[PDB]
């Protein structure tokens, strides 16, 4: 199983960009898919998680109102819808499985990151 | 409140109990078939036994068939249970029951431990140990028969930060838990006041940090 | 006996949520189902008979459907007196059983938890027992794993796990992991480690101390 985010790019604020997670090998949906961040020289840290279809959406508190996580099943991809753009947003998003059906955050595999950057 | 159990509290395993319940004089208890249901700590809800309103029929979980008796009197307004051979398992809080409306229960505790008060413990932050804005500290409340224990924070003045968790039973056949509170790093009195009434013995704790 | 199983376990929504719980009996029960609210430390509450009817006094937003074998239960805007566990109860035949329960519990933002490290103190350890202690502190979700490491080797039977209900201010969960050693296998060991992962955290989290130094 490998990763690669795509979608990123180069947003005014207030602005929006859709960011895709696909899954190329093994079938994700049994799996929870999260959303990561990483701004330089600022540590990693959480946006949101997608659990199994049912299982429900979680957020960060930076996020919660203006992202939307999402999956499609039949096309083993995650997606992060971002609105409402902020400056502060600027990172590079990575996206990765959680290995563990139980949900408990056993990240082994990443994808390579898509970078966002808002900016006037 | 419509319904009040009695009659639970300490026992061997091998000894029993007799349970009993009280309606109040509008429950109209004669015309409802009367259960009691009994709930083990952390678990969902069990039925035990049930007994038709007029007393004609009674009926029983297997696995205190033979053991237990349902009985009621209805001019008296009240339900018994009778529970002979228990085991440890038989531990659990007991509801007296109609349909619609469950009394708030009675604990049963089968155990062959003795009454003991608990010993504590600090739960100790250091310098070392202790990096970032916050730190936490506490108490691990030890080696106690039965339930409960109460653990407040400098007389009750601290009380913004604190968990206490539930108690575990320990192969020992003794319970523990431990309590714990967050302050500001900066900040390190912290006392943790342990009362055990089954017991009668109370212990206050100071938790020290320790510099490195 | 008829097997009540119920799902979800546990599901976590918002005032407002229309929240909708399921019960499924191994034998058809017609509609002789109950359906019961539990808040931790309360007896129970009776919600709905015969599977569609409400109980006198239970507020509109409660409804029950269903007969045979698969029965529902629909909370159609959730006030915040309806977070507890929810069971369902078959009145068919005896033994009377019920479903295993489902928890409804507060939606929050994801919160990883903070870890801290305790060492057996001292005077326990004088005693002959140790226990060591690793607290993961105001984390939601509630799922978690917490290992043991004892010089590198993972440990397995000699912890135990306890979990708190929800915050009542914040809504989150703590956790404490208990390590528990004789004196002279703790004596043996440097280093005592606790290692804690949650999807909160990009990356598990260890918290250590060294058995003899400071």
């Amino acid at each position: 199983v490998q990763l690669q985010e795509s979608g990123g790019g180069l947003v005014q604020p207030g602005g929006s960009l859709r960011l895709s997670c696909a899954a190329s090998g093994r079938t994700i949906s049994s799996y929870a898919m999260s959303w990561f961040r990483q701004a330089p020289g600022k540590e990693r840290e959480f946006v949101a998680t997608a659990r199994r279809s049912g299982d429900g959406a979680f957020y960060a508190d930076s996020v919660q109102g203006r992202f939307t996580v999402s999956r499609d099943n039949a096309k083993n991809t995650v997606y992060l819808q971002m609105n409402s753009l902020k400056p502060e947003d600027t990172a590079v998003y990575y996206c990765a499985i959680d290995s563990d059906t139980f949900y408990s955050g056993s990240y082994d595999y990443w994808g390579q990151g898509t970078q966002v950057t808002v900016s006037s | 409140v419509q319904l009040l159990e009695s009659g639970g509290g300490l026992v061997q395993p091998g000894g029993s109990l007799r349970l009993s319940c009280a309606a109040a004089s509008g429950f109209t208890f004669s015309s409802y078939d009367m259960s009691w249901v009994r709930q083990a700590p952390g678990k969902g809800l069990d039925w035990v036994s049930t007994i038709s309103g007029g007393g004609t029929y009674t009926y029983y979980q297997d696995s205190v068939k033979g053991r237990f008796t349902i009985s009621r009197d209805n001019s008296k307004n009240t339900l018994y249970l009778q529970m002979n051979s228990l085991r440890a398992e038989d531990t659990a809080v007991y509801y007296c029951a109609s349909m619609d409306y469950w009394g708030q229960g009675t604990t049963v505790t089968v155990s062959s431990a003795s009454t003991k008060g608990p010993s504590v413990f600090p739960l100790a932050p250091s310098s070392k140990s202790t990096s970032g804005g916050t730190a936490a500290l506490g108490c691990l409340v030890k080696d106690y028969f039965p339930e409960p224990v109460t653990v407040s924070w400098n007389s009750g003045a601290l009380t913004s930060g604190v968990h206490t968790f539930p108690a575990v039973l320990q192969s020992s056949g003794l319970y523990s838990l431990s309590s714990v509170v967050t302050v500001p790093s900066s900040s390190l009195t912290y006392i943790c006041n342990v009362n055990h009434k089954p017991s009668n013995t109370k212990v206050d704790k100071k938790v020290e940090p320790k510099s490195c | 006996d008829i097997q009540m199983t119920q799902s979800p376990s546990s599901l976590s929504a918002s005032v407002g949520d229309r929240v909708t719980i399921t019960c499924r009996a191994s034998q058809s029960i017609r509609r002789y189902l109950n359906w019961y609210h539990q808040k931790p430390g309360k007896a129970p509450k009776l919600l709905i008979y015969g599977a569609s009817t409400l109980q006198s006094g239970v507020p509109s937003r409660f409804s029950g459907s269903g007969s045979g074998t698969d029965f529902t239960l629909t909370i159609s805007s959730l006030q915040p007196e309806d977070f507890a566990v929810y069971y369902c109860q078959q009145s068919h035949s005896a033994p009377l059983t019920f479903g295993g329960g489902t928890k409804v519990e507060i939606k929050r933002t994801v919160a990883a938890p903070s870890v801290f490290i305790f060492p057996p103190s001292d005077e326990q350890l004088k005693s002959g027992t140790a226990s060591v202690v690793c607290l993961l502190n105001n984390f939601y979700p509630r799922e978690a794993k917490v290992q043991w490491k004892v010089d590198n080797a993972l440990q397995s039977g000699n912890s135990q796990e306890s979990v708190t209900e929800q915050d009542s201010k914040d809504s989150t969960y703590s956790l404490s992991s208990t390590l528990t050693l004789s004196k002279a296998d703790y004596e043996k060991h440097k280093v005592y480690a606790c290692e804690v992962t949650h999807q909160g955290l990009s990356s598990p989290v260890t918290k250590s101390f060294n058995r003899g130094e400071c």
